[PDB]
């Protein structure tokens, strides 16, 4: 690409955002297990959040 | 502290029981930081000998990153092993001495009296 | 007048609250 | 107008045996 | 100074006028949502608790 | 927070792989994109803080300081690019790298979940700032400031380090989230008195405190413009942020340990404001104004009411923007007359009318003209300190006279009167300089419309 | 005499070689594109879309909800004859005081 | 509109137009000119906008927080439960703040709407305001800037010790 330097920070954003989602799965020990938002799962659904 | 533990089988960098522990992935962020230390070492090596820093010796920078990742992988395995041994000794000592770690009774805050200090 | 007095106050409060300078190894 | 740098007077303070 | 002020007004209006026209078109055609009771068995999404469509878009997309 | 740290780090290959005429444009563009990205931190809640991971979190205290930090980098790149034109390209990239590294340290200083990671990043911010001030400061004469930095290290950060390790041994953690629920009252004892001084004096020097402000009209003077911008805008506010975190653990002993230092600030803002009436150096005048405004933040944190914390964080954001703009105006005259003497170049409204309009607006925000957030912070601190003691309004209001007095004097001396005859290099205002003044002032004016995003976690 | 020193460089004027200089750079194409970058990604992007973002924040720190919830609860306890707010935040039956 | 119970408005009593003098007032002509020139085009544009609202009807919801256990029945230093208790307590703190704001809006609107007879005709709103401010002060004053459910519980316990001692010393 002739403008390959203008994608260092934006891909560096998205990858960073990617890792944030990657950490959320490591903090899902109380997904649908709190005393405030516990509920039965709707049909065609495996998790309450991702 | 733990020197009587690794005195029955001395001079073992990774013992046999260390193979029961999960090894670090190759995308371990600690190991990625060690590879970044290798890349910094390659840049400082090209800087101190007046080479083009980002250009010269790409095979040499590749061996710097490779060698630091290679050493750091086994260093992280030994690190994880020694913290696992620390927790194993801790838990087996608590289990073998129930008198020293009494299950202290959990009181809720309806019985706990805390002194209120007003901000005024 | 300053540092000697502050040090003597520190030694007094080490007598009071039990401050160890050459503390025995416990852990 | 430019940036100050050590002269001979500043530099000779670090050339003796002791500081 | 006048060149700076012309450039300031131009580069503000450059995305000011599309944003104002778009917000006007959203408030006229897409419009303000209505308060309603939560139905029996319907669990709303987190972005379905907000009134304005741009607020629903922000709460859905980014937050 | 890792969607902000990684673009800030990708500004390093962006600044070292850029073409030689393109390194300001690329870093300014991508740092403005990071500052636009920085608004995703406004996902705050009325009960819970925004808790990203084990390492990073953001309540409504850290969030506006983060947005101001990520906004300050493009402005510093604009302000510092003129006087680095004859610099070496590699030294210019080293300057930009130290700015990027300072932003990198700050944006994970404000989000530090645990307090010793806060300490590491907090004392990590001093090193790129030190190198920026002493390698690009245009003159270095620091015979008295070395001993003062030794006093900062002795009386400040090292007792904080020992105190935080002590809390780590006692409480078992230094997570601020855990310390919200495991906080014990810190009673009256001499051990707890030295504990309070250890937890507070580092942040007292960082604000700065009156009597401890001796570094700040030196370090602001001997610095480049980006260094003075980041000192006035962010690096003082680390002390206020750290006080608002560490005063959770210092209850209720704070309720009688605040009384000396409150006096040191309540009289201190009477003095330093008065000191601004006798300043020959304009940059020193803005420095003593920064002391005179951070004294109120010290008082508002030490009296620990809700209105005082709301006013203190609003005053921190507002004073960051305002004093950064004041240093940029001081540089926009220093780059022409090549001297910081405030009585040298006078009558500049005859020559630069739009720049004198920017001087007028920055002065009116400096003297807390309502409804600006300078006045909102000033006013809420004054209300809370009236609830503290009804006499302090005198020491508030008298300050609010003198704060007006040097604000317009700085306007009247530099911009009004007769122009100086023997100065003929007064060029018209570059579009860069007016853009810098507007990117300071227009966010500061827009925050008057919606101030609720800069009033902290207990709005 | 004193050492071999290069003389003090005079302060250049950016208007001499370029009367349309914005002050960003001495190369005019670089200067004008630096101006366009600063004005577009500063004013057209961050200020305008940023104020549009902040203005339509989805109930920043749940204030509006907290009013509307209050408009429920007052309506629940005006009608049932209750006082509008108790002097105790928690139930005084589930609290054990220290005896004397 | 809104709910007329939480925002009460007493029934309006306007007097009839009683023209005594023969000179025609300007206000009726200006009212008819405002009704023609201003009320009608604004009303037509609002009807167009409301038809476009009807062409896509979609709804939003008021979020409900079911009651989790409070700080009294949470164990000491058990952050998983007392976190829930703290979030519940903070939501109730902000809602109590908006209740106080509703009663203030009532008192101010009563004072203006009654005009000069505000002291005679707004005794009930002033009484409700005194009760809700006494309640909010007993519940949330003097906690500090680092307030929590523990500070509020300790203030409640100190107030209950004072009330029990005052009950004991009266007998
Ligand atoms: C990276 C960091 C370390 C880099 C060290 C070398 C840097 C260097 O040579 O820069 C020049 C080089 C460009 O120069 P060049 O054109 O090639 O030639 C140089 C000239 O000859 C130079 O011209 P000159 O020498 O003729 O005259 C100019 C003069 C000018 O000299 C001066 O003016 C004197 C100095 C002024 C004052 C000091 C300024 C600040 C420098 C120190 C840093 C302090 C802050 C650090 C933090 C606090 C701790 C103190 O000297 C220089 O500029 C010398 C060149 C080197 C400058 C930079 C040196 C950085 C080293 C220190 C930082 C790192 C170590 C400490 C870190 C601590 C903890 C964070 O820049 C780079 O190489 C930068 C990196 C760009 C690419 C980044 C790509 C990232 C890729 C990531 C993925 C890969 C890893 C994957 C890992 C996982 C795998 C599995
Ligand atoms: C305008 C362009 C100007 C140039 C462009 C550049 C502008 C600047 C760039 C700005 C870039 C964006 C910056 C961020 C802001 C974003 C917008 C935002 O947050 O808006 C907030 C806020 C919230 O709006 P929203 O959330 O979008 O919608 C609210 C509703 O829930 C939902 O909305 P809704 O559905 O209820 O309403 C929909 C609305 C569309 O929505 C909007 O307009 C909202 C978007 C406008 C935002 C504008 C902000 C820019 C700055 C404006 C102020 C400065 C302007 C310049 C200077 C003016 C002079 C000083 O529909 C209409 O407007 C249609 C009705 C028009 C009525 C007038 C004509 C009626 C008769 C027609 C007769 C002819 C036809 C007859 C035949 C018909 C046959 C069918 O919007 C406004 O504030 C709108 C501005 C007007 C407010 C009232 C103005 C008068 C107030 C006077 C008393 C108070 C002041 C007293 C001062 C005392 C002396 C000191
Ligand atoms: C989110 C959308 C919001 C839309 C609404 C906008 C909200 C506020 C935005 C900012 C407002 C100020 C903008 C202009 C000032 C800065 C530039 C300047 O100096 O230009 C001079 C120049 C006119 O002068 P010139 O003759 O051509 O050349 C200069 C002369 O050589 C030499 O100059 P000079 O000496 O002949 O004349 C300077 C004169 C000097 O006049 C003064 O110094 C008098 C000011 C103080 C006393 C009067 C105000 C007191 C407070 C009451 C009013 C506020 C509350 C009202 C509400 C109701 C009551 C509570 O200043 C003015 O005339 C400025 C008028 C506005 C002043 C605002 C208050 C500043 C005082 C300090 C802070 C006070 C508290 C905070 C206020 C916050 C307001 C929201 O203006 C322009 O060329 C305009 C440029 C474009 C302006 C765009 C404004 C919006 C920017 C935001 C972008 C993002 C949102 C999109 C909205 C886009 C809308 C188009
Ligand atoms: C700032 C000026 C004061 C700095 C003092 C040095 C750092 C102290 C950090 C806090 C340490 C702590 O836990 O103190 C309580 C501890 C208390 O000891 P302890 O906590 O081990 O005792 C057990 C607990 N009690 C008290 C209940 C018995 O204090 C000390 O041990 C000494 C504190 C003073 C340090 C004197 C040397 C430095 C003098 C000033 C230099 C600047
Ligand atoms: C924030 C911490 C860091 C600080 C530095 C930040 C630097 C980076 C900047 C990023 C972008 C900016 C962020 C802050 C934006 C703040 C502005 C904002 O969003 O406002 C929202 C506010 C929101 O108002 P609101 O609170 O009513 O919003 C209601 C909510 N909605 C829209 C969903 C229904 O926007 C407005 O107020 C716009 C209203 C229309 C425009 C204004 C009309 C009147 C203007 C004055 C007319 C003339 C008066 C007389 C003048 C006389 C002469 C003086
Ligand atoms: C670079 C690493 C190179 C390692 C080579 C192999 C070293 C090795 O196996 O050493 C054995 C030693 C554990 O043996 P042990 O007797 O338990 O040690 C007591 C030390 N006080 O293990 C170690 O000492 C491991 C740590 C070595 C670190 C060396 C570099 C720092
Ligand atoms: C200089 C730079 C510019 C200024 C920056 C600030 C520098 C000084 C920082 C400390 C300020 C003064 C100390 C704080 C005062 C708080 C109240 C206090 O200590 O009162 C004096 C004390 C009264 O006794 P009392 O408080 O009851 O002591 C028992 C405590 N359980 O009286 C006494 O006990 C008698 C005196 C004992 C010596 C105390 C020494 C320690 C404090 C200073 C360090």
């Amino acid at each position: 690409r002739d403008h390959w330097i203008h994608v260092l920070v934006p891909v560096g954003f998205v990858f960073g955002y990617y890792l944030d989602r990657k950490n959320d799965e490591k903090l899902a020990a109380f997904r649908n297990k709190s005393l405030l938002y516990k509920r039965e799962l709707k049909p065609q659904e495996e998790v309450t959040w991702k | 502290m733990m020197t009587g533990r690794q005195a029955r089988a001395p001079l073992q960098f990774l013992p046999d029981e260390a193979r029961s522990l999960p090894p670090p992935k190759l995308t371990d962020p600690r190991l990625a930081y060690i590879g970044f230390l290798g890349y910094c070492s390659g840049l400082i090596d090209n800087a101190i000998r007046r080479r083009p820093v980002l250009s010269a010796g790409l095979h040499r920078q590749f061996l710097y990153i490779t060698s630091f990742v290679f050493v750091g992988y086994y260093l992280l395995k030994r690190q994880d092993y020694m913290y696992a041994v620390r927790d194993h000794d801790m838990f087996s000592y608590i289990k073998s001495h129930p008198e020293d770690f009494p299950e202290k009774d959990k009181k809720t805050y309806r019985e706990v009296f805390e002194e209120f200090h007003p901000v005024r | 007048c300053a540092y000697m007095g502050l040090t003597a106050a520190l030694v007094k409060m080490g007598q009071l609250e039990g401050w160890k300078v050459f503390a025995e190894p416990k852990v | 107008a430019r940036q100050w740098q050590p002269d001979v007077e500043w530099a000779e303070q670090y050339g003796g045996a002791v500081m | 100074d006048k060149r700076f002020l012309k450039l300031l007004r131009f580069y503000i209006l450059l995305t000011g006028i599309p944003v104002v026209i778009g917000i006007t078109l959203i408030n006229v055609f897409i419009g303000e949502a209505e308060l309603a009771e939560i139905p029996e068995g319907y669990v709303p999404e987190h972005w379905e608790y907000f009134k304005h469509p741009i607020s629903r878009w922000i709460a859905r997309t980014f937050f | 927070m890792l969607k902000y740290i990684i673009p800030t780090m990708m500004l390093m290959p962006l600044t070292w792989l850029s073409k030689n005429s393109m390194i300001w444009i690329n870093t300014t563009l991508h740092s403005l994109l990071i500052s636009l990205t920085s608004l995703l931190l406004l996902n705050q809640f009325g009960d819970n803080s925004l808790n990203f991971s084990l390492t990073f979190f953001s309540d409504s205290l850290s969030t506006p300081l983060l947005i101001l930090t990520m906004w300050l980098l493009p402005l510093m790149l604009m302000a510092s690019q003129h006087h680095l034109s004859k610099e070496n390209l590699a030294r210019k990239k080293l300057f930009i790298s130290m700015l990027i590294l300072l932003q990198l340290f700050l944006i994970m200083t404000f989000t530090a979940t645990e307090l010793i990671f806060f300490y590491i990043m907090f004392e990590a911010t001093l090193v790129p700032t030190l190198i920026i001030i002493t390698r690009w400061g245009n003159q270095t004469e620091r015979l008295n400031a070395g001993l003062y930095f030794l006093f900062y290290t002795l009386a400040g950060s090292l007792p904080l380090l020992v105190a935080l390790i002590y809390i780590q041994n006692t409480m078992g953690s230094l997570n601020f989230l855990i310390l919200q629920y495991w906080v014990q009252p810190m009673p009256n004892s001499w051990s707890n008195t030295f504990m309070w001084l250890a937890c507070m004096m580092a942040f007292m020097v960082k604000m700065p405190l009156y009597g401890l402000h001796l570094w700040l009209p030196k370090a602001h003077v001997e610095a480049p413009i980006a260094g003075s911008m980041v000192l006035a805008a962010i690096l003082l506010k680390l002390g206020g942020y750290g006080m608002m975190r560490i005063t959770l653990l210092l209850n209720p002993i704070t309720d009688f340990m605040a009384y000396p230092f409150i006096m040191l600030s309540l009289w201190g803002m009477i003095m330093t404001s008065s000191i601004c009436l006798r300043q020959t150096d304009l940059k020193s005048l803005i420095a003593y104004s920064s002391v005179s405004h951070m004294a109120l933040v010290i008082v508002a944190i030490l009296i620990q009411t809700p209105w005082s914390y709301m006013g203190a964080t609003a005053l921190m954001i507002a004073h960051g923007l305002t004093s950064s703009m004041l240093f940029c105006l001081a540089n926009s005259n220093y780059e022409r007359v090549h001297s910081r003497t405030m009585i040298l170049a006078r009558g500049l409204q005859t020559l630069l009318p739009l720049m004198a309009a920017w001087w007028l607006l920055a002065s009116l925000t400096n003297l807390a003209l309502p409804p600006s957030i300078n006045l909102i912070g000033e006013l809420f601190v004054v209300m809370s300190t009236f609830s503290w003691s009804n006499i302090t309004i005198i020491l508030m209001g008298l300050n609010m006279v003198i704060t007006a007095l040097y604000s317009l004097y700085m306007l009247i001396t530099t911009q009004r009167g007769k122009h100086t005859h023997h100065i003929n290099n007064i060029l018209p205002s570059f579009t860069r300089e007016n853009a810098l003044m507007s990117l300071h002032m227009l966010p500061l004016l827009l925050l008057s419309l919606n101030p609720k995003i800069i009033l902290g976690p207990l709005y | 005499l004193r050492w071999q020193e290069d003389p003090e460089p005079e302060d250049e004027n950016l208007y001499e070689k370029n009367p349309d200089s914005h002050g960003y750079d001495k190369d005019p194409a670089v200067d004008v594109w630096n101006m366009r970058v600063v004005f577009f990604f500063g004013f057209s992007i961050v200020l305008v879309l940023g104020s549009t973002f902040v203005a339509y924040l989805p109930d920043y720190r749940m204030q509006e909800w907290a009013r509307r919830e209050a408009e429920r609860l007052v309506k629940y306890r005006e009608a049932h004859g209750l006082p509008l707010m108790e002097s105790n935040c928690f139930d005084p039956s589930k609290i054990q005081l220290p005896e004397d | 509109s809104w709910d007329k119970d939480v925002y009460p408005e007493p029934p309006r009593r306007t007097p009839a137009p009683s023209p005594q003098t023969s000179l025609p007032n300007p206000i009726t002509y200006l009212t008819k000119a405002f009704d023609l020139l201003v009320d009608r085009p604004v009303t037509l544009v609002r009807e167009f906008i409301e038809r476009q609202h009807a062409k896509n009807k979609y709804y939003y919801y008021h979020r409900e927080f079911r009651r989790v256990p409070d700080i009294t029945e949470c164990h000491e230093k058990d952050v998983l439960c007392m976190f829930e208790a703290e979030m519940q307590w903070k939501r109730d703190y902000k809602v109590d703040q908006e209740i106080v704001n509703i009663i203030q809006e009532r008192l101010k609107a009563c004072q203006q709407r009654e005009g000069e007879s505000h002291r005679q005709n707004c005794a009930k709103e002033l009484q409700q305001f005194t009760q809700v401010v006494k309640a909010y002060q007993d519940r949330y004053h003097d906690l500090g800037a680092h307030y929590s459910a523990r500070k509020c519980l300790a203030k409640q316990k100190q107030r209950m010790l004072a009330e029990r001692k005052a009950t004991k010393e009266a007998a």
